């Protein structure tokens, strides 16, 4: 999308691994803001919104 | 109500401890009142502060 309006899909019903995510070092950035990258996995969530 | 000075002194050990426990709750500037969450969600770098 381009940033004027940008998507929000619903993340919902799924066991997720962010390590993967984490392990793209193609990735320039993955500041993280209230949890660490590290600790996502231990985590569970109610939805995530990409 | 003729036994007050007796019930005053146990209601102030209630209003005290039951403030003390309140407390817990309190963020204090943090960004959790429960200390287990912060500890699930963050790393020691962090988590420390």
């Amino acid at each position: 999308a381009s940033v004027y309006a940008w998507n929000r899909k619903r993340i919902s019903n799924c066991v997720a691994d962010y390590s993967v995510l984490y392990n793209s070092a193609s990735f320039s950035t993955f500041k993280c803001y209230g949890v660490s990258p590290t600790k996502l996995n231990d985590l569970c969530f109610t939805n995530v919104y990409a | 109500s003729a036994l007050g000075k007796l019930q005053d002194v146990v209601n102030q050990n209630a209003q005290a401890l039951n403030t003390l426990v309140k407390q817990l709750s309190s963020n204090f500037g943090a960004i959790s009142s429960v200390l287990n969450d912060i500890l699930s969600r963050l790393d020691k770098v962090e988590a420390e502060v």
